């Protein structure tokens, strides 16, 4: 379950 | 100076419905009869709601009374009008034709007054357009209380547009309204509960065809909906992520499909999944789309959708190379249910089953959705 | 010998609805295709339900599958017919026109068979009459789990009548059906959950105009509803109290009132009460009935109903001496909502505000209700 | 809150 490219957080 | 007024019951029922959704002092509603209007004030830790409704003001005054008790009684009264009379012994009389209720009142001086805003920006938009941007973004707020800054809707002016945006890290929702006048860039994060309350207000039939004024500052947002309803809200004290980087800038292929058949098929196929693997698989080709899922110790499922240029069964995927990609079915459904459109478009950035997928609805060019796939 | 059948989807949805309301083995439903019918069997600790519905039996066989998964899928399928096919690898295929579901099956030999009854008495009544006696008694069952014997509906034959009776100690409800043939006296106590299930079955539109056979023994009750639905239930192992002593044998006065205006007024006035004093006060005279209540730290309320011989506003109390008596408003409402009648009669045994009150509905001579007053 | 004449129970 990959995340959006939130930095940080993903 | 004792309150006395006659009010249309149906009108008071509707105003009290809004007051109930706001909520020791928080349990009370303040009623102020003055200058042809009844003003009803409700507050909790984060919201202050003031509503004005036209009534027959027979005597001006103010009282406060239990919100629940007043609402429970008024919504059971069959009279088309009610008389409300403040009596001497700190009691509010509610009188219908054959029935009378006397409610204990609490001191008006114990009820908090509303705070104020020094707006950085203020502007007016239609209630219908504001309802749309909240409806398109309220479902993808994070419920992860550690992600404090994602627990609301980012409302911000950038260039000449007013955007609402939300993300939980798995999906992004963006919806905007064009502003005519020049307005400086500014943004706030609206708490989920405040978004829910203001949405109910603007969707009321008395307001949906009217306008809402919006005032933003560093620590508060104020709504003035159709002149007579004011909602003052605290903000989430955080910085929303810069999501522009999350939006695909190009696509190698796209699916166009009848929105309803796609939503209905995802919902049927997703039934077989389990909580540990909430995933449906799309197998896309020019000729057919297969939607499938598996559920451990439950079974599997598949539905076939064939290519069609007919509006009611529309399916096309103009790419020679097939694609297999998976999604959380709930997140796809959330988007598909948010916009009433005949068709929906899925744009694929690359051949991988891991890159963000951009969702757009034709005839709705001011709504953008991005969903991360899941491995299937 | 593998199951294969075609079934009208709407018919299967309805049968599965009943199966869901019954409920490791209890999580499954047994499906048996034989002799033009699909038999669906469901069971929990206290109930065994067997339903037969006509289908196209293409191949006879039996499988068992998750009740929830089967029901969730079938109620989302838009096809007017479904094909169910048992496949080799212990899987049930559900096929619509464009979609297919494969569900894991469990061994039929692990699914319990139904036990049997050696009835002491058996008789047939109409589903509509049985629905009535359950509707008139299910609301006054005790929920006090220590009062084991009051936690169900007493079903008993006495003389030529079939009675249902229930009490929680504050109210008594009795409703009966006349039996033509001679039948020996016999009684059982039906558990609340079994009463709820059989009521749903007899109220189904396919059954409500038909008959139900009832078979009673010391340890089981068996229902055969309209030939094709069988419900076998355990009983509450207790002795129901002799309630004949609770029924007033004479009255000094009686109130006759329009049922709806009485119910609606009780409901409005009761809003002001608190949980510690759930009581409304009736002040009865020839000229008027006053309904009032008080709620500590909330307020008070009153409604006036004036004497009228007009059917829609009917109120009469033909007694020179006034009466003031109180009731739990919920218990009065329960009775008033149980019988669709224009008028209701309250019979007062004596001048005291403490003696049981008998409630009857004109045009419904086979329903009797008794309610204890409360001090007001 | 008086009860019906149930013996025992009231």
């Amino acid at each position: 379950v990959p995340t959006l490219p939130l930095v940080p957080x993903g | 100076h004792m309150l006395k007024l006659i009010v249309e019951t149906k009108t008071l029922v509707q105003s009290l419905g809004f007051a109930r959704s706001v909520v020791p002092e928080y349990a009370n509603i303040k009623l102020s009869a003055k200058d042809g209007n009844l003003e009803l004030s409700s507050t909790n830790m984060d919201l202050y709601l003031s509503q004005k409704i036209a009534v027959q003001v027979l005597s001006e005054g103010e009282i406060t009374v239990s919100t629940q008790t007043l609402s429970d009684i008024v919504r059971k009264l069959p009279d088309s009008e009610l008389t409300l009379t403040e009596l001497d012994i700190m009691k509010l009389e509610i009188k219908g034709q054959n029935c009378q209720f006397n409610l204990f009142t609490l001191p008006v001086s114990s009820f908090p007054a509303m705070d104020s805003i020094k707006p950085e920006v203020s502007f007016k938009i239609s209630c219908a357009d504001f309802a749309k941007i909240i409806e398109s973004t309220k479902f993808s707020i994070s419920l992860d209380e550690t992600r404090y800054n994602l627990n609301g809707i980012y409302l911000h002016i950038k260039d000449k547009e007013f955007f609402a945006a939300s993300t939980d890290g798995h999906r992004l929702s963006i919806s905007w309204i064009t502003l005519e006048e020049k307005i400086k860039n500014f943004g706030v994060i609206l708490p989920q509960k405040s978004a829910e309350e203001i949405l109910k207000i603007v969707k009321d039939l008395k307001n949906i065809h009217e306008d809402i004024e919006i005032l933003l500052s560093s620590n508060k947002i104020k709504f003035i909906c159709n002149e007579n309803t004011i909602l003052l809200s605290k903000l989430i004290d955080g910085t929303f992520p810069d999501y522009s980087a999350f939006i695909p800038k190009s696509s190698i292929s796209k699916l166009v499909i009848n929105r309803k058949i796609f939503a209905d098929s995802i919902e049927r196929i997703a039934i077989i999944t389990v909580e540990k693997f909430r995933a449906i698989k799309l197998s896309l080709s020019r000729k057919t789309l297969e939607i499938s899922a598996v559920g451990e110790a439950r079974g599997n499922a598949k539905e076939i959708i064939t290519a069609s240029q007919d509006k009611e069964s529309f399916y096309e995927y103009n790419c020679d190379e097939s694609l297999v990609i998976g999604f959380n079915p709930q997140y796809l459904e959330d988007v598909l249910k948010a916009v009433k459109s005949n068709l929906v478009e899925l744009y694929f950035s690359d051949i991988s089953a891991s890159a963000p997928v951009l969702i757009k609805f034709p005839q709705n060019p001011k709504d953008i959705f991005v969903i991360m796939p899941v491995k299937v």
